[PDB]
RNA sequence: AGCGAGGUGAGAGGUGCCCGUACCGCAAACCGACACAGGUAGGCGAGGAGAGAAUCCUAAGGUGAUCGAGAGAACUCUCGU
RNA sequence: AUGAGUAGCGAAAGAGGGGUGAGAAUCCCCUCCACCGAAUGCCUAAGGUUUCCUGAGGAAGGCUCGUCCGCUCAGGGUUAGUCGGGACCUAAGCCGAGGCCGAAAGGCGUAGGCGAUGGACAACAGGUUGAUAUUCCUGUACCACCUCCUCACCAUUUGAGC
RNA sequence: GAGCUGUAAGCAAGCUUUGAUCCGGAGAUUUCCGAAUGGGGAAACCCACCACUCGUAAUGGAGUGGUAUCCAUAUCUGAAUUCAUAGGAUAUGAGAAGGCAGACCCGGGGAACUGAAACAUCUAAGUACCCGGAGGAAGAGAAAGCAAAUGCGAUUCCCUGAGUAGCGGCGAGCGAAACGGGAUCAGCCCAAACCAAGAGGCUUGCCUCUUGGGGUUGUAGGACACUCUGUACGGAGUUACAAAGGAACGAGGUAGAUGAAGAGGUCUGGAAAGGCCCGCCAUAGGAGGUAACAGCCCUGUAGUCAAAACUUCGUUCUCUCCUGAGUGGAUCCUGAGUACGGCGGAACACGUGAAAUUCCGUCGGAAUCCGGGAGGACCAUCUCCCAAGGCUAAAUACUCCCUAGUGACCGAUAGUGAACCAGUACCGUGAGGGAAAGGUGAAAAGCACCCCGGAAGGGGAGUGAAAGAGAUCCUGAAACCGUGUGC
């Protein structure tokens, strides 16, 4: 995955285009990601224990990373990723620049 | 832990630890069967600990030979 | 069943009657059980006459 | 070999309750072990003496989950009768 | 024969392992494709009448049997005159 | 699909009152009646392999129904020195070192060993739970073995004893 | 380099940048059965002995290791029997056993149906099948040859020759080889005389028994006598030519890393990879995925890099081992119950025929360099060649498997029997036989809540682009089943 948890990523496709948000969780086995304020679907839950009232909650669903891209830290613009070494460990780096992350 | 048990002594110290952990595990299984227990990760942890604590011994012997 | 010396065996083949009617048969060997030593141990073993001729011990 | 490895776990039923009232406890055990092994195991662990032992072994109940119809593991349960003038157990 | 420097006997104290142990077993769990009028070794085996384990009725004990009710015709079957 | 809501619903006495339940000819209880009774009763093999007991359920199976079960779910339940069998014996038969034969494979077969349906072998009589019981509990016993011990006897080389 | 404690939703408990999970290499543990091997045994069970250890006042009990047979080697015994032998006892052996991939090959055994329009000879067919041995290949293989020219020079395999020659109840049918052209290339040891040494037997100076050297051949060679020569200068090697090892280097495999270019705009749409207008990269437009058809979204591709450790190959070095040229023509050696022959059989394309050749069985049985064998009966001449001893890679055959990738190959009655927990369920005493069964949606967002109902199942509501999508969940035909109605 070209994306981690706790990013400031940008959306590409779906209903929620032109959109930004951080990540709540990743799912590499499925190649999917949660995002705040995105794909906030409604779920019908029954009055079962640990909220035994049920009701219709509203919560974010996952989406596929390929429909998601990170941002140039400089311009706040969409970028693609390369990788680079600095002091050993690799780091994500944004095309449009040599800027990290 | 590897470094720790490889530092410790083969026959007395480490085997004492083994039997101590096995007593612990025994009590764990009783607590579990009774339902007096919450932390179940301990069991897996202890069993794996005994495995490493024994294989260090085995490699010490085969080093002897 | 074989000659210890040569390894002769009871080999197989055909029997072609008049009119060349074929039937399976075996040609055996003229083995004879005789007292003779392998290394020691005079052993009373089979051996063929074609071997025994020209001076081998018995 | 170790007594801790001999014994496996207890059996909590109303039967076992009724029996520990009468000082004879129960367990379940590895299938290979025997009566004297378990006796010395108890004596070495809990520091308690024994009047006798009575031992059993059950087969594996067949079960069903969806199409799948495996069998339960076997069991070797052992009733031990403490003496009087002997300790109890937690 | 051989072993044979400590034995014999009695008492007291003590040890005594593994497998099986449920349930059906002339049956709806076994063999017969079936909750099949069949077959299934062996032990016990009551009373009156009775020679008798026959037979009829009954004990101990066990069953009322896996579709029914309702008319009571031809015909079929099993029966009685 | 037709046949056709036809044949069949697999020997054999059931009836009623109560109850349960959403719902009852069909389940439970009671009372009567009826059948077996050298058997349809008690034990127990082989075999089956959880069908046992309890509590829930009634989609399927039950030749109908079903509140029910030899069905489904959960749980639980089978306690041995003396019972049966192994640590004892062997028959038939089988295996079979070496060996004897034999194109090979293999066959035969000694010593030896497996092998019960037989032989030998120490525990019974009362309770006990929903389900085990000459196995558990209570009493009283027996068999084999061992000596940290006590006693009696005998003898250490003709030296008792095994 | 951040999620992860699988399928599998899940609550619980917990772990992880002090770097987990995951991937790869090398290791450790590795219950019981099974060749199964302490003995037994109805498979996964039972019962022991010897040492050591735990434990018991003691037995009783537990744990660790060993304890099969056969074979080889060594030792101690070594009976009837005196030596002596058999036999027995013990210790060493990474011995060999058994399995397989249903394929390839080498051999021993070896059918019938069928065809011949019957049928026995013949075919089918040396197939199937069984058995024993193997190896990654096997087998064959360096001339007692092909042949018949101013000759070719190991085997193997391919194309031809050729459906020819030929064989055959001269029927049905079977069916070559050589030449030639090609792939691959490779040649070498031994016995033997002879010598040196040793041993016993005394065959009393003869013997074979051993070790070593020596020598390996056909217009003959070798031994033996002569000269020449060389002892590591150089040369060959673990694939034969003798066997056993070590290092270094290079390349590669077994995990991986990097890796260009657009959310371009706008129209629909539930959602753009699509349409229209525009740009860009390219040693990268291979593929797959992403809410629909993506070179520029993701993983990736091309290209370039990378390995601690284990492995494959190659090079070099160490390491090892190494002799070969001629002339002589006294004598000696050159593979013995074979070579052939008779009688029975078989294989050779070649069925006993005129039947060469090769092999098997029995019986007989030779020369041995002035020698011997073949050239399709056989004899003579001529030509070619030296049997009865062995080794030898490559070219060739096959694929259970692994990796990578292809298809004018299938697309759920097809294609593996098997796209799903299948050699399962099920059937059968047994060998053995042997199925059926795919699709929610992009995503569970899988139907809160209200009513009917005991439930099931419905009607609303809600989610969703769609609920006529609702758990046999894309479409959903026909047979069949029904409702209503125009005539």
């Amino acid at each position: 995955m070209h994306v981690k948890k706790g990013d400031k990523v940008m959306v590409i496709s779906g209903k929620d285009k032109g959109k930004q948000g951080t990540i709540l969780a990743a799912f590499p086995k499925k190649d999917r990601v949660l995002v705040e304020g995105v794909n906030m679907v409604k779920k019908h839950s029954k009055p079962t224990q640990a909220n035994p009232q049920g009701g219709i909650s509203n919560q974010e669903a996952p989406i596929h990373v390929s429909n998601v891209m990170p941002l140039d830290p400089k311009t706040g613009e969409v970028t693609r990723v390369g990788y680079k070494v600095e002091d050993g460990k690799k780091v994500r780096v944004a095309k449009k620049s040599g800027q990290v992350l | 832990m590897k470094a720790n048990e490889i530092r410790d002594l083969t026959t007395a110290e480490i085997e004492q630890k083994v039997k101590s952990l096995k007593e612990e595990l025994f009590n764990l299984r009783f607590q579990l069967a009774t339902g007096q227990l919450e932390n179940t990760a301990r069991i897996r942890e202890v069993r794996k600990a005994i495995a490493r604590m024994k294989t260090v011994i085995r490699e010490r012997e085969i080093a002897a030979n | 069943r074989k000659c210890v010396i040569t390894g002769k065996k009871t080999t197989a083949g055909n029997n072609r009657s008049h009119a060349m009617n074929a039937s399976k048969r075996t040609w055996g060997a003229n083995l004879q059980k005789v007292r003779i030593l392998v290394n020691g141990k005079p052993k009373k073993v089979y051996v063929s006459a074609r071997a025994l001729k020209s001076g081998k011990v018995e | 070999k170790d007594p801790r490895d001999v014994l496996k776990r207890p059996v909590i039923t109303e039967r076992s309750a009724d029996l520990m009232t009468e000082k004879k406890y129960t367990f379940e055990v590895d299938v290979r072990a025997n009566k004297t092994e378990v006796k010395d195991a108890v004596e070495s662990i809990f520091g308690v003496k024994v009047d006798k032992v009575n031992i059993m072994n059950y087969k594996g109940k067949s079960k069903r989950v969806g199409r799948y119809t495996g069998m339960t593991s076997r069991r070797r349960k052992a009733i031990v009768k403490l003496t009087a003038d002997s300790k109890e157990i937690e």
